[PDB]
C-alpha cells in the first residue's frame, strides 16, 4: 500500500501530535475580545443572545455558538493566599462573561434548545457552569433577574423534558453494550449551581416559579430523574448479584452512573441546604422517600456484595461517597425542623419500611473489630494468621455467628489460609457511618419515644 | 390505600358481554380441579359469588430481573413491574400459566410450590398515566403476564387463559392484614352460645336445612363451622362490625343461612 | 437479516424480535394448499416467516414458544406434496432444524423423490430445480422401512452423480457410512459397486471411497453381497487397470 500509508498517517497523526496545548490560548482570546457602546466579547454574545431568540423551533445546530461556547467555558493560608488570587481571577473572569450578557444567553439558549439534546445544548451548559462553578452569586442573582423578567417557560418547560430522557444505565443494553449520561452529570450540577449559595427567593422559584403561567417543579422532576435512576441501579445490583466477580465494564459503567447519582444527591440538597422548607415540603410528598428506600437496597447488598476484595474496593469507595452525601440531602432534609414535625417523622417512616435494608448496612459498620482480634492469637511474624484460627478467635473476642463467616470472605484468604490484620482495616467508610449515627441521633433528638425507631 | 405485600386481593376483571355488565371473580378450587374458571360478580345480590376461592393472598414482589435471579438459588408496596406469585387463599397453591389448550393459548391453573416460572406475573399497567415504580394504586388498570409464557392474562370468550391479546384486569383488595382477636370479614369461624352453633349431620332427611345449636360433638366438628360473608365483593375482609349486611354462607353445605 | 446474522442468532435481539411478532400479526397449514392451487405471495409470506422464526433460538424457554408455533410438523411434506414451491420447503427445513428420532426421516419423506426429475436436467419447477439441489444440503443427521427409505435416499447419492452442493451430497453419503439395515446400506453399496464399475466419474470413485470406510465398518462386521463385493473387488483391479487421485482412490481400493 502507498497511497493507504499516507491517509493513515492523516489519521494517527492527527490522533497523536495534534491533541495537544496550543488550544490553551482562549485567554489571549477571550482578553481580545475584551479590549476597547460594547466591547466586542459583548457584541459576540449578544449576537447568539439574538440568534437563540430567533424562532427556529427546531433550534440549529450551530458551528460558531458551538465553539465560543467552549472558548468561554475555558476561560475559566498561604494556599488560600493564592486561593482567593485564583477566586479573584476566577471571580474576575466569570464576571468578565457576566457583565457581559453571556449571563443571560445561556438561559435564554436552552430556552430555544427545548425538548433538543443536540449536542450544542451541552456545550451551552458547559458555559453555563463555568460561569458559576464557585456559585457567584453575581450571576445567580442576575440569571433570576433574567427569568422573572422573561417569564418565558420554555426555560423549565426545556430543563423538564431534558431530564425526561436525558439517560439513565438502562441494563438492556449493557448485555447488547458488552460484546452520555455526562450531559446528565453535567447538568444536574447546572441546576445545582443556581442554587449554590443559598438563594431562597431563587430556591423557590424551582418550586413553582409564580410568574410564568404555566408552573413546572423542577423538584418533583429532578427527583424522578432520580427514581429513575433507582431502577436501574437496583436492577444493575440484581444482574452482578449471581456473579460475585464484576466485568470490567461492568465495574467501570457502573461508576459512570455512581457519577451521576452523586451529582443528583447534590443537586437535591441545594435545593434544600437552604432552610427554604417549602422546597422540601414538596420534596417530602415525593416518591424521593421511595428513592431513598431502594438505594438503601443497593447500599444493602451491593455494599455487602463489593466487600469481598481488593479489586472491588475502587468500586466500593466510590458507592460510600454515594451513600455518604445520601444521607446528607436525607439529613437536611430535616435541618430546620420541629421535634415531631412532618418531615422527619416520614424519615421516621422509611427506615422502617426499609427495615431489612438498613439493618445490613449497619453490621458493614461492626468494624476495633476492625483491628484487634489477632493479639489473642496472633504467632507468625507477618500479621498473618490462619482463617480457621482467625474464625476460633472470633468466637469470643462477641460478633453475631453468621456475620462471622463473612469476615473471612470479605478478608483476602490471603496465602491459602492466613489473613492479615492491618489490610482488613479498610472498612474512608466511615463518613458514612458518621453521617448516619448523626443522623440517627439527629432523628431521636428531634423525634422521640417512637419506639420502633429506637 | 395501594396494592401490597400479604394484601388479599382478586381479579376482578370486567365485561360488557351480551347487555350484562358483567365483572367477575377468577378463581378456582384448586383441590378437585387446578384449572381456573369464572365466578361471576354484577349479580352481587340475588345470586352471591363464591367469595371464599377467589382470594389471592400476595407473597413477593421481586422486580423482574430480581424474580430471574430468586430462580437461581415485609409488607412492601407493589410497583409496575415486579412479577408478583399469587396464593390461593384455600389450596394455596400458586398460580400460574399452565399448558393446555381450551384457539393456542395456555391455560390459567395452580402449581404446588412457589419454585418454577410459571408461579410469577408481571404487572404492566395500559394506561399512559400509570407507569413504573408507581405505587400501585387500588383499582387501577393492569395487565397481569406470566413470566412461564409472557402471555398476557387473557379473559377468553366465557373462560380465562393465557394469550398474547390483552385483557383489562382489575384487581380490588380484599383486606391487608389482620389485628389479632379481631373478626375481619370473609372469615370462617364457629359462633360460640356460651356451647356453639350448628346444623344436622348429612344424609338427615332434612336435607340439613335444620338449624340448631349443640354443645359436645360438634363442637370440633366441622358442620359447627361458618363463614361470615359481608355484602361486598371489594372490601369484604375489613374487620367485622355489627349493623351492616353480611350472609352468612355455612361451610360445609356451601348454602347460605336465610 | 436482523437476528440471523453469519448463523446463530443474535439472540440479543431475537428475543424481543420475536415477543413483538408474537404479540400482534396473528389453519396454518391448509393454508399453504389453498395458496398453492391459487396469492401465492402471502404463502412466500408465510414461508418467510417461518424461515424468521427459524434463524432464532433461558432461551430454550423462547425455543419452546416458538414450539408453540411443532403445529406444521410435516408442512415440510405438505411443501414437498406441492411438486414456485420449494424455497418454502427450505424454510420450514431450516426452521425444523433449528426447532426439532431418526424415526422422523421415513415421514421427512419426499424431495429425494423430486430429485429423480432433476437427474433429468434436460413450470418454475425447472427454474426452481437448482433450489431443490440446495435442498440436498440441507438434512445431514422398523429398521426395515429405514432400510426402504435408505434405499430411496442412496438413490438420491445417485442422482448426486450446484456441484459444490453436490460436494454436500456426498457429505451426505458419507454422513450415510458414519451414521450406520447395515446390510441393506450394503445394497446400496453394491449399487455403488456398480458405481465403481462405472469409475473404472473420478467424484465417483471418491464415493468408492466413501464407500471404503464402508467397507471398513463392513470389515468390522465382517471381523451373500459379499460375493458381489468381491466382484466389485476385482473390479478395483481393473480399476488398477485404468491408470494422483488415482493414488488415493488406490488406497481407498486396498
Amino acid at each position: 500500500p502507498t497511497h493507504r500509508a499516507c491517509n493513515m498517517f492523516l489519521e494517527s497523526y492527527k490522533a497523536a501530535w495534534i491533541l495537544t496545548e496550543d488550544h490553551s490560548f482562549e485567554d489571549r482570546m477571550i482578553d481580545d475580545l475584551s479590549k476597547a457602546k460594547p466591547d466586542p466579547l459583548h457584541q459576540l454574545v449578544l449576537h447568539f443572545s439574538r440568534t437563540a431568540l430567533t424562532e427556529k423551533s427546531k433550534l440549529d445546530e450551530d458551528y460558531l455558538y458551538m465553539a465560543y461556547a467552549d472558548i468561554m467555558a475555558k476561560s475559566c493560608e498561604v494556599s488560600f493566599e493564592e486561593k482567593e488570587m485564583e477566586k479573584q481571577r476566577l471571580l474576575y473572569q466569570q464576571s468578565r462573561l457576566h457583565t457581559r450578557g453571556a449571563a443571560e444567553m445561556v438561559l435564554q439558549m436552552i430556552s430555544a434548545c427545548k425538548g433538543e439534546t443536540g449536542a450544542m445544548v451541552s456545550s451551552t451548559l458547559k458555559l453555563g457552569i463555568s460561569i458559576l462553578n464557585g456559585g457567584n452569586a453575581e450571576v445567580q442573582q442576575k440569571m433570576l433577574d433574567y427569568l422573572k423578567d422573561k417569564k418565558e417557560v420554555g426555560f423549565f418547560q426545556s430543563i423538564q423534558a431534558l431530564m425526561q430522557t436525558c439517560s439513565v444505565l438502562d441494563l438492556n443494553a449493557f448485555e447488547r453494550q458488552n460484546k452520555d449520561d455526562e450531559f446528565t452529570q453535567d447538568l444536574f450540577r447546572f441546576l445545582q449551581l443556581l442554587c449554590e449559595g443559598h438563594n431562597n427567593d431563587f430556591q423557590n422559584y424551582l418550586r413553582t416559579q409564580t410568574g410564568n403561567t404555566t408552573t413546572i417543579n423542577i423538584i418533583i422532576c429532578t427527583v424522578d430523574y432520580l427514581l429513575r435512576l433507582q431502577e436501574s441501579i437496583s436492577d444493575f445490583y440484581w444482574y452482578y448479584s449471581g456473579k460475585d466477580v464484576i466485568e470490567e465494564q461492568g465495574k467501570r459503567n457502573f461508576s459512570k452512573a455512581m457519577s451521576v447519582a452523586k451529582q443528583v444527591f447534590n443537586s437535591l440538597t441545594e435545593y434544600i441546604q437552604g432552610p427554604c422548607t417549602g422546597n422540601q415540603q414538596s420534596l417530602a410528598h415525593s416518591r424521593l422517600w421511595d428513592a431513598v428506600v431502594g438505594f438503601l437496597h443497593v447500599f444493602a447488598h451491593m455494599m455487602m456484595k463489593l466487600a469481598q476484595d481488593s479489586s472491588q474496593i475502587e468500586l466500593l469507595k466510590e458507592l460510600l461517597d454515594l451513600q455518604k452525601d445520601m444521607v446528607v440531602m436525607l439529613l437536611s432534609l430535616l435541618e430546620g425542623n420541629v421535634v415531631n414535625g412532618m418531615i422527619a417523622r416520614q424519615m421516621v417512616d422509611m427506615l422502617v419500611e426499609s427495615s431489612s435494608n438498613v439493618e445490613m448496612i449497619l453490621k458493614f459498620f461492626d468494624m476495633i473489630v476492625g483491628s484487634e482480634a489477632f493479639q489473642d492469637y496472633v504467632t507468625d511474624p507477618r500479621g498473618l494468621i490462619s482463617k480457621k484460627d482467625f474464625q476460633k478467635a472470633m468466637d469470643s473476642q462477641q460478633f453475631t455467628g453468621p456475620e462471622i463467616q463473612f469476615l473471612l470472605s470479605c478478608s483476602e484468604a490471603d496465602e491459602n489460609e492466613m489473613i492479615n490484620f492491618e489490610e482488613f482495616a479498610n472498612r474512608p467508610a466511615r463518613d458514612i457511618g458518621f453521617n448516619v449515627a448523626v443522623l440517627l441521633t439527629n432523628l431521636s433528638e428531634h423525634v422521640p419515644h417512637d419506639p420502633r425507631l429506637r | 390505600q395501594f396494592l401490597r405485600t400479604d394484601d388479599e386481593v382478586v381479579l376482578q376483571c370486567s365485561a360488557t358481554v351480551l347487555k350484562e355488565q358483567l365483572k367477575l371473580c377468577l378463581a378456582a378450587e384448586g383441590f378437585g380441579n387446578r384449572l381456573c374458571f369464572l365466578e361471576p360478580t354484577s349479580n352481587a345480590q340475588n345470586v352471591p359469588p363464591d367469595l371464599a376461592i377467589c382470594c389471592f393472598t400476595l407473597e413477593q414482589s421481586l422486580s423482574v430481573r430480581a424474580l430471574q435471579e430468586m430462580l437461581a438459588n415485609g409488607h412492601r408496596t407493589l410497583l409496575y413491574g415486579h412479577a408478583i406469585l399469587l396464593r390461593h387463599a384455600h389450596s394455596r397453591m400458586y398460580l400460574s400459566c399452565l399448558t393446555t389448550s381450551r384457539k393456542l393459548a395456555f391455560d390459567v391453573g395452580l402449581q404446588e410450590d412457589a419454585t418454577g416460572e410459571a408461579c410469577w406475573w408481571t404487572m404492566h399497567p395500559a394506561s399512559k398515566q400509570r407507569s413504573e415504580g408507581e405505587k400501585v394504586r387500588v383499582g387501577d388498570d393492569l395487565i397481569l403476564v406470566s413470566v412461564s409464557s409472557e402471555r398476557y392474562l387473557h379473559l377468553s370468550t366465557l373462560q380465562v387463559d393465557a394469550s398474547f391479546m390483552q385483557t383489562l384486569w382489575n384487581m380490588n383488595p380484599i383486606c391487608s392484614c389482620c389485628e389479632e382477636g379481631y373478626v375481619t370479614g370473609g372469615h370462617v369461624l364457629r359462633l360460640f352460645h356460651g356451647e356453639c352453633l350448628t346444623i344436622s349431620a348429612a344424609d338427615s332427611d332434612d336435607q340439613r336445612r335444620l338449624v340448631y345449636y349443640e354443645g359436645g360433638a360438634v363442637c370440633t366438628h366441622a358442620r359447627s363451622l361458618w363463614r361470615l360473608e359481608p355484602l361486598r365483593i371489594s372490601w369484604s375482609g375489613s374487620h367485622l362490625r355489627w349493623g351492616q349486611p353480611l350472609r352468612i354462607r355455612h361451610v360445609t353445605t356451601g348454602r347460605y343461612l336465610a | 437479516f436482523a437476528v440471523f446474522v453469519n448463523g446463530e442468532s443474535v439472540e440479543e435481539n431475537a428475543n424481543v424480535v420475536v415477543r413483538l411478532l408474537i404479540r400482534k400479526p396473528e389453519g396454518l397449514l391448509a393454508a399453504i394448499e389453498e395458496a398453492i392451487r391459487i396469492g401465492h405471495a402471502i404463502m412466500s409470506f408465510y414461508a418467510a416467516l417461518i424461515d424468521l422464526l427459524g434463524r432464532c433460538a433461558e432461551a430454550l424457554r423462547i425455543r419452546a414458544i416458538l414450539r408453540s408455533l411443532l403445529d406444521d410438523l410435516v408442512g415440510i411434506i405438505s411443501l414437498p406434496l406441492q411438486i414456485f414451491v420449494p424455497d418454502h420447503k427450505a424454510s420450514m427445513v431450516l426452521f425444523l432444524d433449528r426447532v426439532y428420532n431418526q424415526d422422523f426421516l421415513l415421514h421427512v419423506l419426499v424431495g429425494f423423490l423430486p430429485d429423480m426429475r432433476a437427474a433429468a436436467s434436460l413450470t418454475e419447477m425447472a427454474l426452481a430445480l437448482n433450489r431443490y439441489l440446495c435442498l440436498a444440503v440441507l438434512p445431514l443427521i422398523p429398521l426395515f422401512a429405514g432400510t426402504e427409505h435408505r434405499a430411496i435416499m442412496v438413490d438420491s447419492m445417485l442422482h448426486t452423480v450446484r456441484g459444490r452442493s453436490l460436494t454436500k451430497a456426498q457429505r451426505d453419503v458419507i454422513e450415510d457410512c458414519l451414521m450406520a439395515r447395515p446390510s441393506m446400506l450394503q445394497h446400496l453399496l453394491r449399487r455403488l459397486v456398480f458405481d465403481v464399475p462405472i469409475l473404472n466419474k473420478m467424484p465417483l470413485k471418491l464415493l468408492t471411497n466413501h464407500y471404503e470406510r464402508c467397507w471398513k465398518y463392513y470389515c468390522l462386521p465382517t471381523g451373500t453381497s459379499e460375493e458381489e463385493l468381491h466382484l466389485t473387488r476385482k473390479l478395483f483391479w481393473g480399476i488398477f487397470d485404468s491408470l494422483y487421485d488415482q493414488e488415493l482412490y488406490r488406497m481407498a481400493m486396498p
